[PDB]
RNA sequence: AGCCAGGAUGUUGGCUUAGAAGCAGCCAUCAUUUAAAGAAAGCGUAAUAGCUCACUGGUCGAGUCGGCCUGCGCGGAAGA
């Protein structure tokens, strides 16, 4: 089971999140379902890793934001154009 | 893959054999020869027990930490190399008998063939059955 | 030897050595092996 | 080589390679050849490569370029001024921005693409990297 | 001696044993003559091999003569003619490379369970059958 | 890592059937025998020998091995 610890984003847009994945996390969206979309910031690496395994895209995902729990699924991601990195990711809900 | 666990199970499956059947033996590792390593070893097997086996996994902290459930004075690890071969018909049978007549003869070494006494209160040949 | 700017270990016997600030490839198999510069 | 059978104009703009590329996925195969810098990409170019990994690769497997060149490049011939019209087109270039899958490959273990692909890449100007198929 | 000497690995099949004409000088290091190779071998290998597959031992003993402990009667020519196809590797994905069956394997291990043994008799018999059937084909039968 | 050592006698392998030689072309073929026999490594590779792909045992007691990203360096770097 993939637990992902994720924070609420407080400043979005391009120079916020260029910011991100400077300081080596990256910006990520949750939606779907009845309740607003919530965007949430990852630390790249750890996720990097996790996602590496074929089942990160296939399994519910729980994600860690202010303590609760949300079940998601990969639903999207943005990667690098060249270089192993994730620049974003859509997690639909359940 | 000799891994911590698996030399951790490797002394205790090669205890088993021991603790259920008689004494064991050894073959050290000095020089061996094509023809004549493969004929003992396959001779052994023939009359010892197609049971027995070459691998050994006695390593200086493996055989103390596993084997020395029983015997505790199995801490003699210090054989240049391990050939184990147990003995099915009895106790100091052709496996004692073949290691005890091959640490000299059609060999480089056997590990000077110690033996490992069931009750180890003393060493004795055993070699009379008095009827 | 050779003195390409491109030293690779020819085979297994070949070492990567840096004398002096100089990448070499050394090898005690074959002297056709010996490369001078990184 | 290459090259676009009957283009709609014969000479082009030169015009500027800015942002990032599109094909960036292994789409048809599982192994991929893709770009980290930019540049052009000749049509002899993408042949001396197509060859490299052809021939690494025993002619196994499948082989994508994804990389076309439709770009007529022109030339002035020597010892003419500048000015008097636009040269002659000389050869063809695929515009190649960071993030190009150039070739893809499939049938082939990863260690033998990987080996084509190092082959294919010392034949072209641009960075490359080796890359795999992914799930999304 | 079965494990020869000089093991020279060229010899014809044991109908004449270790053919030099067959085998040309590549394997001149042997020094087997008149005196050391139609002795022993060409009076001792007629009921192992009739021009069937069997090595030739090219031994030389340090008593002035080449005579040593010999084995029974190869796994390659018992197995082989008790199964009819002499077939085997190089061809054996294209067509049968000979036939391994239960019988056969039984009667070549009852022919070279004498001297040719390992582990046990029945180690023997499997080397016997792993002789027959690894040729790249086997019978089931 | 170094050190105490090893690894066919069915097996010129059934094998391109004159073998291509325990490891030429040759296809697969531990084939129990395994601290080991791969039907192949440089020697002999057309071939004995003593070293020896690999592989462990034994010793002897803290890490070791490769990748990936990234900072700064090194070579590539010859003119009047
Ligand atoms: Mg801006
Ligand atoms: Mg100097
Ligand atoms: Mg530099
Ligand atoms: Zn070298």
């Amino acid at each position: 089971m993939f637990t992902i610890n994720a924070e609420v984003r407080k400043e979005q847009g391009k120079g916020a999140s260029r910011r991100l994945r400077a300081a080596n996390k990256f910006p990520a969206i949750i939606y779907g379902g009845k309740e607003a979309p919530l965007a949430i910031e990852l630390d790249h690496d750890k996720v990097m890793n996790m996602q590496a395994k074929a089942e990160f895209y296939s399994e519910v995902l729980t994600i860690v934001v202010d303590g609760k729990e949300i079940k998601v699924k990969a639903q999207d991601v943005q990667r690098h154009p060249y270089k192993p990195k994730l620049q974003h990711i859509d997690f639909v809900r359940a | 893959m000799a891994l911590n666990l698996q030399d951790k199970q490797a002394i205790v499956a090669e205890v088993s054999e021991v603790a259920k059947g008689a004494l064991s033996a050894v073959v050290a590792d000095s020089r061996g020869v094509t023809v004549d390593k493969m004929t003992e070893l396959r001779k052994a097997g023939r009359e010892a027990g197609v049971y027995m086996r070459v691998v050994r996994n006695t390593l200086l902290r493996r055989a103390v930490e596993g084997t020395p459930f029983e015997c505790l004075k199995d801490a003699f690890v210090g054989p240049t190399l391990i050939a184990y071969s147990m003995e099915h018909p009895g106790a100091a049978a052709r496996l004692f008998k073949e290691f005890a007549k091959a640490n000299a003869k059609f060999e480089v070494k056997a590990a000077a063939f110690e033996g490992e006494l069931i009750p180890a209160s003393q060493i004795d040949r055993l070699a009379t059955l008095p009827t | 030897m050779k003195v390409r700017a491109s030293v690779k270990k020819l085979c297994r016997n070949c070492k990567i050595v840096k004398r002096d600030g100089v990448i070499r490839v050394i090898c005690s198999a074959e002297p056709k092996h010996k490369q001078r510069q990184g | 080589m290459l090259q676009p059978k009957r283009t709609k104009f014969r000479k082009m703009h030169k015009g500027r390679n800015r942002g990032l590329a599109q094909g960036t996925d292994v789409s048809f195969g599982s192994f991929g050849l893709k770009a980290v810098g930019r540049g052009r990409l000749t049509a002899r170019q993408i042949e001396a490569a197509r060859r490299a990994m052809t021939r690494a690769v025993k002619r196994q497997g499948k082989i994508w370029i994804r990389v076309f060149p439709d770009k007529p490049i022109t030339e002035k011939p020597l010892a003419v001024r500048m000015g008097k019209g636009k040269g002659n087109v000389e050869y063809w270039v695929a515009l190649i921005q960071p993030g190009k899958v150039l070739y893809e490959m499939d049938g082939v273990p990863e260690e033998l693409a990987r080996e084509a692909f190092k082959l294919a890449a010392a034949k072209l100007p641009i960075k490359t990297t080796f890359v795999t198929k992914t799930v999304m | 001696a079965k494990k020869v000497q000089a093991y020279v690995k060229l010899q014809v099949a044991a109908g004449m044993a270790n053919p030099s004409p067959p085998v040309g000088p590549a394997l001149g290091q042997q020094g087997v003559n008149i005196m050391e190779f139609c002795k022993a071998f060409n009076a001792k290998t007629d009921s192992i091999e009739k021009g069937l597959p069997i090595p030739v031992v090219i031994t030389v003993y340090a008593d002035r003569s080449f005579t040593f402990v010999t084995k029974t009667p190869p796994a390659a020519v018992l197995l082989k003619k008790a199964a009819g196809i002499k077939s085997g590797s190089g061809k054996p994905n294209k067509d049968k490379v000979g036939k391994i069956s239960r019988a056969q394997l039984q009667e070549i291990a009852q022919t070279k369970a004498a001297d040719m043994t390992g582990a046990d008799i029945e180690a023997m018999t499997r080397s016997i059958e792993g002789t027959a059937r690894s040729m790249g084909l086997v019978v089931e039968d």
